[PDB]
RNA sequence: AAUAGAUCCGUAACUUCGGGAAAAGGAUUGGCUCUGAGGACAUUAAUGUUAACUCAGAACUGAAACGGACAAGGGGA
RNA sequence: AAAAACCGUAAAUCCUAUCUUUUAAAGGAAGGAGAAGUCGUAACAAGGUUUCCGUAGGUGAACCUGCGGAAGGAUCAU
RNA sequence: UUCAAAGAAUCAUUCUUUUUAAAAUCCGAUUUUGUUACUUUGAGUAAAUUAGAGUGUUCAAAGCAAACAGUUAAAGCAUUGUGUUUGAAUACUAUAGCAUGGAAUAACAAAAUUGAACAAGCU
RNA sequence: AACCUGGUUGAUCUUGCCAGUAGUCAUAUGCUUGUCUCAAAGAUUAAGCCAUGCAAGUGAAAGUAUAUAUAUAUAUAUGUAGAAACUGCGAACGGCUCAUUAAAACAGUUAUAGUCUACUUGACAUUUAUAAGGAUAACUACGGAAAAGCUGUAGCUAAUACUUGCAUUAUCCUUUUGGAUAAGUAUUUGUUAGAAGGAAUUAUAACAAAGAAGUAACACGUAAAGUGUGUAUCAAUCGAGUUUCUGACCUAUCAGCUUUUGAUGUUAGGGUAUUGGCCUAACAUGGCUAUGACGGGUAACGGGGAAUUAGAGUUCGAUUCCGGAGAGGGAGCCUGA
């Protein structure tokens, strides 16, 4: 037959998820969920890779039957389950909270979180939609579906979620000064101000986003991610605050020691 | 006068009885003809009048035969480039299109076309702006930049 | 069942490599005779149910002047645009002329508007004599082999002068 | 003795390019009920009156039979 | 449920035709190689009839002859 | 078919900036002025392979790791315990497609037995 | 490392090829072989034929247990397990091979405003009830056949197998409150109004007809009320089918092909998940071609890539990954997302 494929070579997986070549034939197939498998990481490799807890996908299994992982205060015991860009995995155990995030690099890395930035949760809306009753629903990034959106709330805007009671707190818009960061371009993992955008009628839509240090770099419209506004980011950015140096600097400070 | 066929050609979503012609405005910057405003005809894939949607991509040629009905021919001129010799060479690809009868279309004058949903076994683009040309000789044989 | 297997454009034949797949499909024909209400039904792709009518003799017919859908009784197909055999064999297609009892549409003007919303529209002379013989002429909108019913509207204006004129200079 | 009418299809070597050729070799054919096409004539773009048998197609039908008798090439190297 | 009929999908077999590839063959006619074979002397010298071309005919063979060309000639020249 | 002119900065030069026709935009000033080829920049650029940064697998082929104090404790931070620092870069990913600056070189367009623009009156 | 050398002659300078030279993640083979690391391996020809064995199964709170075993206070109420079997999910992934295939497949680039989409994720629902019905496996006993994943008859019983079936909400008026009014999710038909897209016959809304499937007659237990299973619609996700543009080797001792038998287009329909000559009917005579159509060949799966490379190039790519195809050769079909 030709059904839907359910095996993930190792060399065929995603990049930043950054797995050895001789480390075994296969890859953890994301399961189907709130994020694309291009765009998220299965917390297996999340907790086996990057936070190093469990050293085999058996022991991954044994932590997760415990239910002591939390991805968005709700418990989730999926091996391959999809975490995504943003949001917030708890460990009760230990008691931390990591925000994935990207870095200037573009790998997908956890950012320790205190409890107060822990139930604020970042959500880019991808889709305006009106169901039955003239009642508007938002789609999200997160693959979530926010019902009752106030009317100002517009289709690439970004809107604090609130993970308990799952309800909007306050919206972000897209002017030419928000602050801004690119989820999947060349460019990923930078974080901007939105220099301008230009409108290309029936094709991508590009903006310009101007750095820390004045570097204007331009990307598609389709993977950026509205973070706060001119005044300073809603969450907290990793140690390099999602400016990337270039291959001079880095190595030079790379060097002093 | 219009009714030529063995059935009734009713132009679907025009409004008959209550209401307060249909047309749509296409999009993509081109302007919606007036003889598609004001016209009798019924035309189910005129991109403004019928039920097609234009998305894909757009292009334009030159036209090479107008002698099927509502149908025209479209030659594509183009330059392919020879990596080895590092020079071009002429080729040619000729695509058909749907053509509405808003449209006055003549031999060898420029047409640009949109993609639409398969019309046919080989149609999948319909013209969408006319632009006159006088031409001499053979349009299949002349060459045009476009 | 689609799609191969044929000449390409330019007139030449292709050589055929993977053989039919199930999703091209392609089920027989489903002609629907006018009788005792009858539907089989087909599992489409990804467990869709399609309903198969094999006759109907009813339907849900429109006064789209009106705007009103009653249902009513279908007596006899008498012209479709397509070949001419299916009348004579007396099939129901998406856009065939059929004949309709007009009762049930005479009854609702009566019980409305009285006399023998977008009220007091005057109507038109030449559906009066068809009425009142008491059969009037429809054209089906739905799709019978799909749906699994034959739903249409009454015919009026210029269009059923039209059918008219290509059904009885005329034999 | 073998078909042999007609319709549709297909037709080689060779050739003086004209033929060979009805090459060879296939299919169909009744009856019935229908459908389509092919004309002429007058009135104020539209409505009526009227003729020929000739083709094409579809259902149904029968002990699979139908150029039903008559008539009527055997081909090829 | 068996069973049957009808459109449809249609394996498979057979007939016919065409095409492709391989291959037999009396006889015919080439080419190449081998050896001190037989017959002549065609070309290279003006090669003992200058050589060669196209064409045509003839002859044991190389070849000969006619017609028109070329010098790559044996003439850069009263 | 728009040529050109004038000014600041290294060495003697080289390099940077301004305006100079016409039509619409702003009360003497506020600002766009064919198409394409071509060329410049970007976006999408699966990995493995390739080029290539880092990294003493005892070297190398490699691999994507690893490094640092610590005969067992200082230091950092937390208001008593908690190891710390990291890297897995970058480029290429057609010639075609998307966007983009463009003055040169190339084409095509418009251009007279005519074709305009403006002003006034008329519909 | 951007390289040349021997060979025509008595001798010379050329053209010109033969030979030499080096590499090959390029095969075979000969001789020889003390260590370690690394690791290709029935592709070439026979997508030839196969003995045998294995290669897809699955129950740790959570469908169904008097097969049966066990343990707690005293025949009781709890449990712990549990062969078989019914039910559920998977077996459509993976693995192998490269025969077919020459604008086909594939690659980059689009579209799906022409569609389907299990698991998983987020939202969220409409026209006897102190809990409804039969019928079956396992099993019991009587059997048949040399043999098989063969199964006959009679008797019971379950189920999250199969099947029936039980409030309320919203709206208008005096104007917290009292009165009054209305009630189908997809899908289909007819008549109308009309946050987003580039463009809507879009979302959505109103009226008139139909109208599926559902909204728990189900199982275990988390704060010092939860979960599992199942379910309508929408959305996401894992994908898929079609689809735009551009790109391929040799051959003209293949120049005209296609078109009754769909060839190109129109109209109407059928069919499909959807568009489409995909198919049917009527109609028109179109469509491609020296910029190589149509044929023929390939010891041709395409690409990422490999060898050789100063720069160009030339040759290879069955073979780690992606896409395609196939399971001796064809065809057909059931279940199922």
């Amino acid at each position: 037959g030709k059904g839907i494929k359910k095996h993930l070579k190792r060399v065929n997986a995603p990049s930043h998820w950054m797995l050895n070549k001789m480390g075994g034939q296969y890859a953890p197939k994301t399961s189907s969920g709130p994020h694309k498998l291009l765009e998220s990481i299965p917390l297996v490799i999340l907790l086996r890779n990057r936070l190093k807890y469990a050293l085999t996908f058996d022991e991954v299994k044994m932590i997760l039957i415990q239910k002591i992982v939390k991805v968005d205060n709700k418990v989730r015991t999926d091996c391959t389950f999809p975490v995504g860009l943003m949001d917030v995995i708890h460990i009760t155990k230990s008691n931390e909270y990591f925000r994935l995030l990207y870095d200037i690099k573009g790998r997908f890395v956890p950012h320790r979180i205190t409890n107060e930035e822990s139930k604020y949760k970042l959500c880019k809306v991808k889709k305006i939609l009106l169901r039955k009753g003239r009642l508007s629903i938002a789609v999200t990034h997160d693959g979530r579906s926010i019902p009752y959106i106030h009317p100002d709330v517009k289709v690439n805007d970004t809107v604090r979620l609130d993970l308990e009671t799952g309800k909007v707190l306050e919206h972000l818009k897209f002017q030419v000064g928000s602050l801004v960061m690119v989820t999947a371009g060349h460019s990923v993992g930078r974080v901007g101000v939105i220099s301008s955008i230009d409108k290309n009628m029936g094709t991508y839509d590009i903006i310009h986003v101007k750095d820390s240090r004045n570097k204007v770099f331009a990307t598609r419209l389709s993977n950026v991610f509205v973070i706060g506004d001119n005044t300073k980011p809603y969450i907290s950015l990793p140690r390099e605050k999602g400016i990337k140096l270039d291959i001079i600097e880095e190595r030079r400070n790379r060097l002093k020691a | 006068d219009v009714q030529h066929e063995r059935a009734y050609q009713k132009q679907e979503g025009a409004s008959f009885f209550n209401s307060k012609r249909y047309w749509k405005k296409v999009g993509l910057g081109f302007a919606t003809p007036k003889e598609a405003k004001e016209g009798v005809y019924v035309d189910k894939k005129c991109p403004f009048t019928g039920n097609v949607s234009i998305r894909g991509r757009i292009l334009k040629g030159m036209v090479i035969s107008n002698k099927m009905k509502r149908t025209i021919i479209i030659r594509r001129n183009y330059l392919h480039y020879v990596k080895k010799y590092n020079r071009f060479e002429k080729r040619h690809k000729n695509i058909p299109c749907h053509c509405s009868p808003c449209f006055d279309v003549k031999e060898g004058d420029i047409v640009t076309v949109g993609q639409c949903r398969p019309l046919s076994k080989t149609v999948r683009f319909n013209v969408l702006h006319v632009e006159k040309h006088q031409i001499f000789g053979s349009a299949r044989k002349q060459f045009v930049l476009f | 069942r689609d799609g191969r297997h044929k000449l390409r454009l330019t007139g030449g034949k292709k050589k055929i490599h993977k053989k039919k797949r199930k999703y091209e499909l392609g089920r027989p024909p489903s002609n629907t005779k006018l009788g005792s209400r009858q539907v089989h039904v087909v599992r489409g792709r990804g467990r869709n149910y399609k309903y198969r009518a094999i006759k109907l003799d009813s339907g849900s017919f429109s006064w789209p002047t009106f705007g009103i859908s009653k249902n009513t009784r279908i007596i006899d197909v008498v012209y479709n645009a397509s070949n001419n055999e299916l009348v004579r064999t007396k099939t129901l297609v998406k856009n065939c002329i059929v004949v309709i009892d007009s009762h049930p549409f005479t009854t609702w003007y009566e019980n409305t508007f009285g006399t023998t919303i977008g009220k007091s529209k005057n109507i038109d002379p030449l559906l009066l004599e068809q009425f009142k013989q008491g059969r009037v002429l429809a054209c089906i909108s739905s799709r019978p082999g799909q749906c699994g019913k034959a739903d249409g509207y009454i015919i009026e204006g210029d269009e059923l002068l039209f059918y008219k004129r290509k059904m009885d200079k005329r034999n």
